[PDB]
């Protein structure tokens, strides 16, 4: 899945 | 009067379904009652500020900004369905402004971050939005209501991009 949260 | 009643019954019917199965796809038949309602646009969206989201992002050509808006809405819909999924993703409690996808899709539109606050990302920091540490879990009823209107509005913009909206000359306003 695609990361929509972390700043990194 | 009776038009508002038919509208709010279909509204809760899809929102409840989306609360049972967060990954539940909806067809245009199921959504036609909300799209085709005679009610004005301002009255068919109760959480999402649809009037502003459309007008305040009409820059350049429609083929450009209507795709830019549809994309932000598609991602926002995922933000909503994620909070409803039986296994919420890790880090679901906060969204940081420098996240690549959010920056280049959601943050790129005026009102995108306002939709996150509707989901429950109310606490603002200089690096992003996040849920209140006190709140244990999402308000399943509020998330589902917001996701449906995001899903719905994106659908209206899709019909216009296909040029087959029930009242296309209307939203031309």
């Amino acid at each position: 899945d695609v990361d929509l949260y972390t700043d990194s | 009067g009776e038009e508002e009643r038919a509208f709010l019954v279909a509204r809760e019917e899809l929102a409840s379904a989306l609360r049972r199965d967060s990954g539940q796809a909806f067809s245009l038949e199921q959504l036609r009652p909300l799209l085709a309602s005679s009610l004005p646009l301002a009255a068919r969206y109760l959480q999402l500020d649809a009037a502003r989201l459309v007008r305040c992002n009409a820059h350049g050509e429609p083929r450009n900004y209507l795709n830019t808006l549809s994309t932000a809405l598609n991602i926002l819909e995922k933000y909503g369905r994620n909070l409803l999924s039986p296994q919420r993703p890790r880090y679901w409690r906060g969204v940081k402004f420098n996240n690549p996808v959010f920056r280049s899709t959601v943050d790129a539109v005026q009102g995108g971050r306002d939709v996150l606050r509707l989901y429950g990302y109310t606490e603002e920091q200089p690096d992003g939005l996040s849920f209140p540490e006190g709140q244990e879990e999402p308000d399943e009823h509020q998330v589902a209501t917001v996701t449906l209107e995001v899903l719905l509005l994106r659908t209206e913009l899709s019909l216009l991009l296909q040029n087959t909206h029930p009242r296309q000359q209307a939203l031309e306003q």
